[PDB]
């Protein structure tokens, strides 16, 4: 294991704990995630909004920037140290009544990125882009935890971590097995959660001389499914993401390509983006957002 | 464990009880006491001169003696008795575990 | 420039020659060559490694000097140069002298000074003076005349020095090389009256030059004794007429 | 004095064991638990200069178990620990063992976040197997020089290693020899295209010797035992005798046999560009298609192959022809008058 990435967990559960952000004159000092611990208890929702803020300011924000660099090497680790955190304080609503994914939103980042803005070197970091929704997709399920069934003693293996791409079990429900060549895959052992893609667009003040519109590909994954309509202009938080393109054949320069036998894989890839969350920008409802 | 622990027997086969983790373990551990620990009577180490014979003529082969076990543990010589299928191959990694213990890098001669 | 007739000398060439700037505003921590600027993650060891792709900077200090008569100082870069150099060089002359080898040290490079040291000293004693000076030192599979060898003292190297033109015979009969030659077949055991008091006093000679070799040939600059020291050595009784 | 007494012979004791097995209810973690205090104790004695066994003998008096130290109470058949009363050979407990160290103290063991990323930044990240590969630094196989900085902070000033076949000639190692040769030259060069021996050397050099004779007397007789010159000024010469061959000696023997560039370069950088590496790799000699006064000029900062065409070069005339570069000179100049 890495010392680094334990190190940097323990810290995260750390500060979910020992943070406390003053109320100022109206009451005195609280602790503000535990504060919103208590509330996902009493709502049994599923996503934790963290702002950012609080953590660079919390210990000269090397933290912060820790994570914000490396996002996605630190996310295992980030939801490790929350589940530890959930069980330490009200940890019944760790189940789903089998197991209920904790989401991790983090809003208020100091900059905006643009859509022109979007580099090699910030791919896998934390941002946020503002945009313009031009198509949504259906919400569809995705192979969150994916489980299978044996070829060799056909029988089916259990709650198996399902990546970012097809996975298959080495370990076997029988142990002798270790037989591995044929899975048939089942849904009722296999873990879903929410998967919508939206497209985006820059919006029109942003658009340089001359440039025709310029577009990027959002996915929505969690509760934040069918929260903008196309046509609004909405600011998406979330990690920069590459995925797999084979459309770039044919275009300029050379085409990076693995070797392994032979092992031939073109490496070509196109830029995308993962939100956390989306945020947009009776006279009861209505009479409650007034001041 | 303990010595008394391969005395509770529970299995429906007894080399599986023998080959059991939990209780090979044991095994292994009871075994390498045995061996380091078992004493003639004048002070002078019976294994240390098994290993001293085999340190100097290199064979591949040592002259454990039955009875001698017998009485420093009677499950493990009953075990052998009954199923020496499984117990020698343990016994035979703690030998040279011990060989290593005392003269290391045997790999090459053995 | 040395004249035999006046029977003095005086030096010239001041080309290189440097201003001893001020040090600082125990000897562990005297030259660990941490000066200046740049004064005052475990588990991973170069110690028997070189990087494939370098990416760090080197010593940055003054090499002016001769091809030979460069001290251990200034040879490994070591922080801090110090005016002993130039009695280590002294020391160094001193030695050309006896062995008759004027380029006593064809040094192609650092490597080549360094090695020679290395032969002529020992590979144990550069690396601790090395260790010394705060800088890591390794050397294995070279093979050496001398492992760790003269530990006897530059006695034994200007002796086989001087044996190997005794068998050949290279010196000319009157050469005064044959004197020293003497001196050292019998001090490592291996009319009549002038000629005797003349033998004691080349042996008591020989003898102070030898000690005053080894006084300035060691590594530690601190325990390199000063110009003054070298002159207030029983060897310099010359001055004591004043 | 405890201490003086238990530091007075078991630096000349040489008997250490300590014992392994016991009866108590241990689990997986508790048994790993187990042996990093078990190793953590071998390790308390491991330098303490009694040697170890892995016996255990009537001789040897460390023994150590957790439980059942003489704590029996009965009498044991099959038990070391029932001889241990017998043969008096002293046991304690692993607590116990600690109740005996604190009298010695033994040390354990003989955070900074942003400094681990920043060092990080170094060596790629640290998940790495903890072997000697890492492929991300050369290491040394052949034989080699490896000079080094301690706290790394540095780059290294020589590493220079050695193919095994390049070392099969002794003349030309890489590392020059004491080759000592002769006639006073570098011990560490010899006589290359030259023999001691060879009767026409020998002779030229006799020629030569008998030509400076004189010169060499004159300089003895002036360097006399006296330590001075004017001094010496007021038996002629003092000759003490050898078993010695000379070149007069061996030269009447060979008769009785046949009887019947500038010195200043640019400053260059440290780190080269890993182009540059793969460059280097496709080196080939310069044949393949197409006096002295070479050297680098540090008053234009450029290099010359010429001396004649750089002083007359435009911008080394215009240097020489700006007397602003000369004015700190020409105030210590006028000084003299
Ligand atoms: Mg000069
Ligand atoms: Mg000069
Ligand atoms: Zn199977
Ligand atoms: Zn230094
Ligand atoms: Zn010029």
């Amino acid at each position: 294991d890495d010392v680094t990435g334990e190190k940097v967990r323990e810290a995260f559960e750390q500060f979910l704990e020992d943070f406390s952000v003053q109320s100022t004159d109206t009451g005195e000092v609280e602790k503000v995630y535990r504060a919103q611990i208590e509330f996902m208890k009493i709502y049994d929702l599923n996503t934790i909004y963290i702002d950012y803020q609080h953590l660079s300011m919390r210990e000269n924000g090397a933290l912060a920037m820790a994570i914000s660099e490396q996002y996605y090497r630190f996310l295992p680790f980030l939801q490790k140290g929350l589940r530890r955190v959930v069980r330490k304080y009200a940890p019944e609503l760790l189940n789903t009544s089998t197991e209920r994914v904790f989401q991790i939103s983090f809003f208020n980042l100091p900059t905006v990125h643009r859509i022109r803005d979007i580099r090699s070197e910030k791919i896998g970091s934390l941002l946020s882009i503002s945009g313009t929704v031009t198509r949504t997709s259906e919400v569809r399920p995705e192979l969150y935890k994916a489980s299978f069934t044996c070829d060799m003693c056909r029988a089916i293996v259990d709650n198996v971590e399902q990546s970012f791409k097809y996975t298959e079990p080495t370990f076997c429900p029988n142990p002798s097995c270790e037989n591995r060549a044929f899975w048939t895959l089942n849904v009722t052992r296999s873990r879903f959660l929410d998967w919508q893609k939206v497209r985006i667009q820059e919006n029109a003040n942003e658009i340089p001389t001359g440039s025709m519109p310029r577009t990027l590909d959002v996915i929505l994954r969690g509760d934040s499914v069918e929260r903008a309509k196309p046509g609004d202009r909405c600011k998406f938080t979330g990690v920069e993401i590459v995925v797999p393109d084979v459309t770039q054949l044919g275009l300029p320069g050379v085409k990076p390509s693995s070797t392994l036998s032979l092992g031939v894989r073109d490496l070509t890839y196109k830029i995308s983006f993962l939100a956390c969350h989306v945020i947009s920008i009776d006279q009861e409802v209505f009479l409650n957002s007034l001041s | 464990l303990t010595l008394e622990s391969l005395s509770n027997v529970k299995a429906n086969s007894y080399s599986e009880w023998i080959t059991q983790p939990n209780v090979s373990r044991t095994i292994a551990r009871e075994l390498k006491s045995f061996l380091l620990e078992y004493t003639d009577e004048t002070g002078r180490s019976v294994y240390g001169a098994r290993i001293r014979t085999l340190g100097e003529m290199n064979s591949e082969s040592l002259e454990v003696n039955y009875r001698h076990l017998a009485e420093s543990k009677a499950i493990l010589a009953l075990f052998l008795a009954k199923c020496p299928e499984e117990m020698l191959k343990i016994f035979d990694l703690v030998a040279m575990e011990a060989t290593e213990l005392h003269y290391p890098d045997y790999a090459r001669i053995h | 420039l040395f004249n035999l007739e006046l029977g003095r000398g005086v030096l010239v060439d001041f080309g290189l020659a440097e201003a001893q700037m001020d040090y600082k505003s125990n000897h562990e921590q005297f030259c660990p060559c941490i000066m200046r600027n740049q004064y005052s993650v475990n588990g991973v060891d170069l110690t028997k490694g070189y990087p494939k792709n370098e990416t760090r900077r080197i010593k940055r200090a003054n090499r002016a000097g001769t091809r030979g008569f460069r001290a251990p100082e200034v040879l490994m870069k070591c922080g801090a140069q110090s005016t002993k150099i130039d009695i280590w060089s002294v020391g160094v002359i001193l030695l050309s002298l006896l062995g008759r080898r004027f380029p006593m040290f064809q040094s192609l490079d650092d490597a080549d000074s360094l090695l020679e040291l290395c032969t002529i000293f020992g590979w144990k004693e550069l690396r601790k003076c090395a260790a010394l000076h705060g800088l890591g030192f390794e050397a294995s599979g070279l093979i050496w005349d001398k492992p760790n060898g003269y530990s006897n003292g530059l006695k034994e190297f200007v002796y086989d020095l001087l044996n190997k033109e005794c068998t050949i015979g290279t010196f000319p009969e009157y050469s005064v090389a044959f004197e020293t030659f003497g001196f050292l077949q019998q001090e490592l055991h291996d009319d009549a009256y002038e000629l005797k008091k003349y033998q004691e006093e080349i042996w008591s000679d020989h003898y102070w030059c030898f000690q005053v070799l080894e006084q300035c040939f060691e590594m530690d600059p601190q325990k390199r004794s000063s110009a003054e020291d070298l002159l207030k050595t029983p060897f310099f009784n010359e001055l004591n007429e004043n | 004095e405890w201490q003086t007494n238990w530091k007075k012979i078991m630096k000349r004791d040489s008997r250490i064991y300590f014992d392994i097995t016991d009866d108590v209810e241990m689990n997986t973690y508790n048994k790993s638990k187990m042996d990093k205090r078990r190793d953590l104790l071998k390790r308390g004695f491991l330098t303490l200069g009694a040697q170890i066994t892995q016996f255990f003998d009537t001789t040897v008096t460390i023994v150590i178990t957790r439980r059942s130290v003489e704590n029996i109470y009965l009498l044991k058949d099959t038990d070391i620990l029932s001889r241990a009363k017998k043969n008096y050979m002293k046991v304690w407990s692993y607590e116990k063992a600690a109740r005996f160290l604190k009298n010695l103290d033994v040390d354990l063991d003989h955070p900074t976040l942003s400094n681990l990323l920043h060092n990080e930044k170094l060596y790629g990240p640290t998940d790495r197997d903890p072997r000697t590969k890492r492929d991300d630094i050369h290491y040394f196989k052949y034989p080699h020089v490896y000079l080094y900085d301690l706290w790394q902070t540095w780059a290294p000033i020589i590493t220079l290693e050695w193919k095994p076949q390049e070392l099969t000639n002794l003349d030309e190692l890489p590392y020059p020899i004491l080759k000592i040769g002769s006639f006073g030259r570098c011990p560490f060069i010899g006589d290359r295209n030259y023999d001691e021996s060879s009767y026409k050397r020998v002779v030229k050099r006799y020629s030569r010797d008998k030509a400076n004779k004189k010169y060499a007397l004159q300089l003895r007789a002036l360097f006399q035992y006296h330590a001075d010159t004017l001094l010496n000024t007021s038996k002629n010469l003092i000759f003490i005798p050898h078993t010695c061959n000379d070149s007069t000696k061996s030269f009447k023997k060979w008769m009785q046999e046949k009887a019947k560039g500038n010195g200043l370069g640019p400053t260059r950088a440290s780190v080269m560009s890993k182009n540059m590496k793969s460059l280097s790799r496709l080196m080939v000699d310069r044949k393949l298609g197409v006096v002295k006064n070479s050297g680098y000029c540090e008053n234009c900062r450029v290099k010359y192959e010429s001396l004649e065409q750089h002083i007359v070069s435009e911008k080394h005339l215009s240097f020489a022809e700006n007397d602003l570069n000369f004015e700190a000179i020409d105030s210590l100049i006028e000084n003299l008058r």
